[PDB]
């Protein structure tokens, strides 16, 4: 069974920080990026057809570009 | 300006970055809802009475906005997938396609 909303509700979870930015926020969001990035990796086998998984991946690694990450 | 109305929209896997997980159709037209929502209501029939509520405060306070213009009508599509087993398996996706759009 696909474990991806499990995933975002970790996500959504942890980035409740506003704003600062010290700065900043770019090690805290990167952080809790890497985490999600990491949790959908790990449900990736059984989400194999699920459309809200396929849009996590693209939207994790479009949030890693702005602002750059990893 | 342009009140709430469907738009065109088809939705390429290919550049969405989708070509490698989804086997057909190649893309699909969802469509998009945009447009104003003064009185009276785009789908007035099926709208809620909060956006009737809504639509009167803005009329006696602009600080409060509008209703907004949403998808009220949805449909599902059949796609193709490969799993594990590199076998194509079909799936029927929910609320993929818009058939009709309203103040919410």
């Amino acid at each position: 069974q696909c474990r991806i909303q499990k995933c975002t509700t970790d996500f959504v979870s942890l980035t409740s920080h506003l704003n600062s930015a010290v700065d900043g926020f770019d090690s805290e969001f990167c952080k809790a990026l890497r985490a999600y990035a990491g949790c959908t990796q790990r449900t990736s086998k059984a989400c194999r057809g699920n459309l809200v998984y396929h849009s996590a991946v693209l939207g994790i690694s479009d949030l890693m570009s702005q602002r750059n990450c990893s | 300006k342009s009140s709430c109305k469907r738009h065109p929209l088809y939705v390429d896997f290919s550049d969405v970055g989708w070509n490698d997980w989804i086997v057909a159709p190649p893309g699909y037209h969802a469509f998009y809802c945009h447009g104003e929502c003064p009185f009276p209501l785009a789908d007035h029939l099926n709208s809620t009475n909060h956006a009737i509520v809504q639509t009167l405060v803005n009329s006696v306070n602009s600080k409060i906005p509008k209703a907004c213009c949403v998808p009220t009508e949805l449909s599902a599509i059949s796609m193709l997938y490969l799993d594990e087993n590199e076998k194509v398996v079909l799936k029927n996706y929910q609320d993929m396609v818009v058939e009709g759009c309203g103040c919410r």
